[PDB]
């Protein structure tokens, strides 16, 4: 009653944008470590049941692209779906290769009205991402 | 009738505004303290108390080291959304 | 032993960003009637997350606007809990 | 260890803003109901424990104002803070009776260093105000 149904066949699609090097025209830097983080990430969300994929050096079409497909899939028997977005951002924006893309296009594909077969069923997103150049100094 | 927004959960490295922070050669804290949660608990915790432990391992475990001081020992907070209707267990 | 100047908020809003929040005519908004009721049945008992992902059904399933206007009629909201919390919060014991 | 610590004199203080009636000049309406949403949640909120206080048809200067001294206060003999906006909104911001303040700045007052008796603690913020235009149509 108070927990999502967790029996399907499947956990579900897990998609994982690993975005490590970057257009010139962006002016933004390599990733270092990002190749060990996405495979960190894949181990565990493989180990909790997600069948996950992995791409690489999404251009923002790419990305867009990729979530609306997974978007018009068949999630019948997937209990939920998650999206992990490694990447460089600003607030609100997420960077592909070349450029930048709003993160609420990237999710709206999987809205009610739009994605009936995650109707009432978990949506994830996972954001590793700077969101502006505020630093937390911390206290005590 | 269910609302279109309803049932998404966004967990965020940071909070809206800040920076993001990665320790040299190994990767990024929030991902780090993600990965090292799930593989302790990631079955048998609801997705809200495994990210409130991501939260606070990000948060103690964690503090930038540099040689300009505009960039030395800062600390960082990630920051879930939930719009989530139910409790959320990868199991059963 | 330092802390985050952002850390141990909670943010529990109504609505989610760029939404309307509804009112049921004669007594009060969805959202406060929700929340008062999990609270009176459960306020002792259960965690904060745990709480307002309940007042996030309840919202979401118990209610839905009528009117005259085919513009507002029929209409749903839900709300939007941000959380910065670094622990489990129970309001007692 | 998983939890806040709750063995403190008291819970904490719970600040109720319950804005119903509007200066003209805003182009807001009476918000009808509020006093009784007001009046319920004072009593679940006394209920848990808190000290209770319900301000009502408050400025922007006045909810500025008594959160900023809300943060100055000694709250190290209490558990938590917790604060309830009752009133007209738009994205990002809440309304006065005079006019729109961020709601960003009504919670700035409590950040780590600017309030330390409630570090390490819980700050609470529920906030019933509309954020924009968009009416959610539903689905299914």
């Amino acid at each position: 009653t108070y927990q999502y149904n967790m029996n399907f066949e499947k956990l579900g699609k897990c998609i994982i944008i690993n975005n490590k090097n970057f257009d010139k025209v962006t002016g933004m830097g390599v990733r270092n470590g990002t190749d060990k983080d996405a495979e960190a990430l894949f181990k565990c969300f493989r180990s909790l049941g997600f069948d996950v994929i992995v791409y690489n050096d999404c251009s923002c079409a790419k990305m867009q692209d990729l979530l609306k497909k997974a978007s018009e899939e068949d999630h019948t028997n997937a209990a939920c779906f998650a999206c992990i977005l490694l990447s460089h951002g600003e607030e609100n924006v997420i960077y592909g290769k070349d450029g930048v893309t709003p993160i609420k296009d990237l999710t709206a594909h999987f809205r009610g009205d739009r994605c009936k077969t995650l109707l009432e069923k978990p949506k994830l997103f996972f954001i590793q991402a700077c969101r502006g150049t505020e630093l937390d100094d911390g206290i005590q | 009738k269910i609302p279109v927004e309803a049932d998404f959960l966004f967990a965020y490295s940071t909070v809206p505004g800040y920076y993001s922070w990665r320790s040299p050669g190994r990767g990024e804290w929030f991902v780090q303290a993600l990965c090292s949660i799930l593989e302790e608990h990631g079955k048998d915790l609801e997705i809200m108390q495994i990210l409130t432990r991501v939260n606070d391992r990000v948060a103690r475990h964690f503090e930038s080291q540099s040689d300009d001081p505009h960039f030395h020992e800062k600390k960082q907070i990630p920051c879930v959304v939930s719009m989530l209707t139910k409790e959320l267990y990868f199991s059963q």
